[PDB]
């Protein structure tokens, strides 16, 4: 049987999602982003035309 | 009732745009906007009118034409805020993209189309290159880039409403073709080998006068080496990349000098190789009712544009003023052209007012142009080259014309390109400038002369992304109108080397030109 | 505890998700033909540098795959 079936089988919905996901890492993901805010960092590389050497 | 509505509608608007590039101040902006909100009241009102009829029962071809070209409202699709807003961005990108002049703070201040440009083509020190390139793109586009994901995500909205996908589509569906974008790809894989070999010469010329510190032979040429802001037509000065310096190799500098050549005589010249070819020629109110000479005072124009049409069937004016050079002239030939195509299909509904194809325009106006700038041509008119005799100044013309027209095709490819890539959600917000870069190492090979991190919006640059009109016309024209000039060089009677073929009182290939050309949008 | 667990599994699965990502995109980008052979290590690192964060130590010239 295709995918959806199996997919809805085991947990009840036929689509992927990346809510279990962050909904796993969320303890995580809100004390990294109150150190990266304490710290003073921004997200992202925006000097991306870098090269150690 | 549309074309008698719209034809007034149209020319009112044109001549507030016309006062807006005229006599730019605050008045001329409130001016404009108000006039804008009143064509997209018109626009909107006949669109709903012709939104109850359908195109597809329509037993016919020019009306079903007509009915589907009016069927969008393009811009006037959003809501009156949203309507609003996307005209305030789009004016406050155009007039900072236009007013904005970069200097050293010690207190001498130069202009982009004035002396920038100037002091870039004329300059050979890479120190005060660098300098007017990286100041350039830093002001401008650190100005634009507050402004431009807004009026991305507006236009990309007015496209949805539309019934287009997302901005693309709707410049794409302007060639009527559903495989545009594979016929480009083939055209331009075509074109690379010719292009990668002068790459290779243009290189070696760079390094064996700049050194080996900035150019090396295996990698990019930095992209202010070249002879542009935007290294789209480099190199158009080839001083440096001559091939061999020959006796008679034309100088086309002091022979524009010593005999006075004003605009005002140039322009004629180039009304006069109009009617010679056998075309109806521009109305006289033209020449003392536009403007192609620098102005009076300090406000005159925006930085570029293109020539205007009124679409009341007797204002054809043309608003570029560049002082004299063999780049105007052959940008005199350009406009020119522009105008004979405006005027040709007067006979037209307004809504076929517009032309065959966007690429069409630039290609027929420019197919004279190229005819025009033949040494044999040039012989017949003020100037004495050696025309056909000599071997060498066939190649030294040869190269002189490939660095335009080439070099230009990969930049033409390139920024369409990445603003349909832009506008399909493909690059995102926070890489703006990387995609940008990686499409210039790619397509071109221009590199980066100064770490260009996040935040710097080089795209912003270039004219056409804040004024947002398409550049891929350019490409389209560049690729045409060689195979329009081939084919009016075949009614000419002779082949023989067709990159000195030059068409002068072929009348027959006039007529073919016309033939085709009066169809416009029909 | 908590947080060092936390930290040790994100490190294991989310550092390995946008690889997993970049490497089946470049090789699907290479079968289509939008990739040819000229630049296939530029394409490449484009990739690395747009999703997964990570700089070539050294200069990665043509030629090296
Ligand atoms: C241009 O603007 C000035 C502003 O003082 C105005 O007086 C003038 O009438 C305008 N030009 C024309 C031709 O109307
Ligand atoms: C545009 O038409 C609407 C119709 O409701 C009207 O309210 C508005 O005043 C019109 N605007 C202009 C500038 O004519």
């Amino acid at each position: 049987r295709p995918w959806p079936e199996a997919m809805q089988l085991i947990t009840g919905q036929p689509n992927m999602s990346a809510s279990a996901m962050l909904s796993y890492f969320k303890p995580l993901l809100d004390w990294l982003r109150t150190e990266n805010e304490l710290h003073g960092e921004k997200l992202g590389w925006p000097q991306y035309n870098w090269t150690p050497n | 009732e549309y074309d008698r509505t719209s034809q007034v509608v149209w020319n009112e608007y044109a001549e507030a745009n016309w006062n807006y590039n005229t006599n730019i101040t605050t008045e001329t902006s409130k001016i404009l906007l108000q006039k804008n909100m009143q064509i997209a009241n018109h626009t909107l009102k006949y669109g709903t009118q012709a939104r109850k009829f359908d195109v597809n029962q329509l037993q016919n071809t020019t009306i079903k034409r007509i009915i589907k070209k009016v069927q969008d409202l393009e811009r006037a699709a959003l809501p009156a805020q949203e309507l609003e807003e996307y005209n305030k961005i789009l004016l406050d990108m155009e007039t900072t993209y236009s007013v904005a002049t970069v200097c050293h703070p010690n207190g001498s201040c130069l202009q982009l189309e004035p002396d920038l440009t100037n002091v870039m083509a004329t300059s050979r020190k890479y120190e005060d290159l660098l300098w007017a390139w990286e100041g350039w793109r830093d002001k401008a586009g650190r100005a634009i880039l507050q402004f431009y994901p807004k009026y991305v995500e507006l236009i990309n909205q007015a496209a949805r409403l539309n019934g287009y996908v997302d901005a693309g589509d709707s410049w794409r569906s302007m060639y009527e073709t559903p495989s545009l974008e594979q016929d480009l790809e083939r055209l331009f894989q075509e074109l690379q080998p010719l292009y990668l070999n002068l790459h290779a010469y243009v290189r070696r010329a760079l390094h064996r006068h700049y050194g080996a510190q900035h150019i090396n032979l295996e990698g990019p040429i930095p992209a202010h080496l070249l002879g542009n802001m935007w290294a789209q037509t480099w190199s158009n000065i080839y001083d440096l990349v001559v091939p061999f310096p020959s006796a008679p190799s034309m100088d086309t500098t002091e022979a524009m000098l010593k005999q006075g050549w004003t605009p005002r005589r140039m322009f004629k010249e180039a009304d006069d190789f109009f009617t010679s070819l056998g075309l109806l020629p521009v109305p006289p109110e033209f020449w003392n009712k536009s403007m192609l000479e620098k102005p009076t005072d300090g406000r005159e124009v925006v930085c570029h544009a293109s020539a205007w049409d009124f679409y009341n069937g007797k204002d054809f004016r043309i608003k570029q003023c560049t002082t004299v050079n063999l780049e105007d002239l052959v940008v005199a030939h350009h406009e020119m052209g522009h105008i004979q195509y405006f005027m040709q299909y007067k006979d037209l509904p307004v809504a076929l007012r517009e032309g065959a194809n966007p690429g069409f325009h630039e290609a027929i106006g420019d197919v004279l142009a190229l005819s025009v700038s033949t040494p044999k041509h040039l012989h017949s008119l003020n100037l004495l080259s050696s025309e056909g005799g000599s071997d060498e100044h066939d190649i030294n013309f040869l190269m002189k014309m490939a660095l335009d027209k080439i070099a230009f095709i990969p930049f033409s490819y390139l920024v369409d390109q990445w603003r349909w890539r832009v506008f399909d959600g493909s690059i995102t917000k926070e890489n703006y400038n990387q995609e940008w870069w990686s499409l210039r190492l790619k397509y071109q090979g221009l590199c980066p002369p100064v770490p260009r991190t996040q935040g710097d919006f080089d795209p912003g640059a270039k004219f056409h992304i804040p004024s947002s009109v398409p550049y891929i016309r350019y490409f389209v024209s560049f690729i045409i109108q060689f195979q329009f000039h081939e084919a009016l060089c075949q009614a000419a009677g002779h082949t023989g080397p067709l990159h000195k073929c030059d068409i002068y009182q072929s009348k027959e290939a006039g007529q073919r030109l016309a033939t085709a050309m009066k169809l416009g949008f029909s």
